């Protein structure tokens, strides 16, 4: 199956955003991460907003929006 | 509704940074319908021409790719009589990280470097493989006739 189920989605970590962390912009929504955002982390270390990448990861594909790496 | 918000943010980013190679904007007030102009790359048969393109953004953009087509006629292996483009990122390789700016850049690069492997028009790809002077000359002709 190309898409991910919700139980597979919950196994990917969720990082609370502190102002000093390693990420800055959500590659999807193009906005800057704000202090306190929840971020979904991928196996390839690419991170996005949960509200942004979870719909892509579940409704459409299970690959990274940036590096096309499948999420297992 | 991410689509309207992101399209506006993209138009703002294009206002702050204008790419010399192309420029796009909403045709009227329909933010989901844009018009783009790609300039012909230098030292290419399309040099000197300006090619117009129509763009339609889906309602759940950026999760679905935009419909991009050429209105100005062009003699290119991967571009149709009606103007469709055989670009992977518009079909199979779409990603939510892609912007309309990156799409226009990919189209400019496809103009600079046509892809012979899978062509939309086999005749032009055969010309490119066999006779490049004829390809360059016919594209110059078409650019003079339509792009100007
Ligand atoms: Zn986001
Ligand atoms: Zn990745």
């Amino acid at each position: 199956m190309n898409r991910l189920r919700k139980d597979q989605l919950k196994k990917l970590p969720v990082h609370k955003f502190k102002k000093g962390d390693e990420y800055d912009v959500c590659a999807i929504c193009l906005d800057e991460y704000e202090d306190g955002d929840k971020l979904r982390i991928l196996p390839c270390s690419h991170a996005y907003h949960c509200k942004c990448v979870d719909p892509w990861l579940t409704k459409t594909k299970k690959t990274c929006p940036v590096c096309k790496q499948k999420v297992v | 509704g991410m689509a309207l918000k992101r399209i506006h943010k993209e138009l703002n980013d294009l206002a702050r940074d204008p790419p010399a190679q192309c420029s796009a904007g909403p045709v009227g007030d329909d933010m989901f319908h844009w018009q783009a102009t790609i300039m012909g790359p230098n030292d290419s048969p399309y040099q000197g021409g300006v090619f117009f393109l129509t763009i339609h953004f889906p309602t759940d953009y950026p999760f679905k790719p935009p419909k991009v087509a050429f209105t100005t006629r062009i003699y290119h292996p991967n571009i149709n009589s009606n103007g469709s483009i055989k670009l992977d990122i518009l079909r199979s390789q779409w990603s939510p990280a892609l912007t309309i700016s990156k799409v226009l850049l990919s189209i400019c690069s496809l103009l600079c470097d046509p892809n012979p492997d899978d062509p939309l028009v086999p005749e032009i790809a055969r010309i490119y493989k066999t006779d490049r002077e004829k390809y360059n000359r016919i594209a110059r002709e078409w650019t003079q006739k339509y792009a100007m």
